[PDB]
């Protein structure tokens, strides 16, 4: 698995 | 703290009276939960990620506490896979990376 | 260094023997960065997030200078927005979270 934000 | 990252860094958070937990994430700008208990009115925001973008619901003026520290700001209610506290919280507790 | 949170946590990275710029993601399991050529064999693999799940291309024992400090380990390449660095390369370098 998890990538997390813009 | 000073907290390694050989696992995933969640942390207790509290909100209205409710405890959760959330992983402190330095790739995010803002701070992301699956739900909150009863948080009222909201406004639409937009935020993207790896897969895509999605629409979210801000709730702005939130009073957190991230591992006993008191916050204040902006919280994202979202189809997040993780409960994320992002750099909009962690500036306010003070965190830092260090190596 | 000790890096603070008011920006985006960007960083010089060297791989492939050359320079470039990536986000230090403690919200982030593995490494993913923009398309290139490693070295090996590549296997596939699948990573999600926010917005969705993408598909990637794992190499492993690859080594990685972030801000100078070497390691050696997975990494990631597909159509990800920003390159990111995740915890398993964080944690070679000795990288924590501190407040
Ligand atoms: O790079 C590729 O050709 C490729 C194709 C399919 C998948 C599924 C997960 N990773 C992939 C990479």
């Amino acid at each position: 698995x998890v990538v997390x934000a813009x | 703290p000073q907290i390694t990252l050989w696992k995933r860094p969640l942390v207790t958070i509290k909100i209205g009276g409710q405890l959760k937990e959330a992983l402190l994430d330095t790739g995010a700008d803002d701070t992301v939960l699956e739900e909150m208990n009863l948080p009222g009115r909201w406004k639409p925001k937009m935020i993207g990620g790896i897969g895509g973008f999605i629409k979210v619901r801000q709730y702005d003026q939130i009073l957190i506490e991230i591992c006993g520290h008191k916050a204040i700001g902006t919280v994202l209610v979202g189809p997040t896979p993780v409960n994320i506290i992002g750099r909009n919280l962690l500036t306010q507790i003070g965190c830092t990376l260090n190596f």
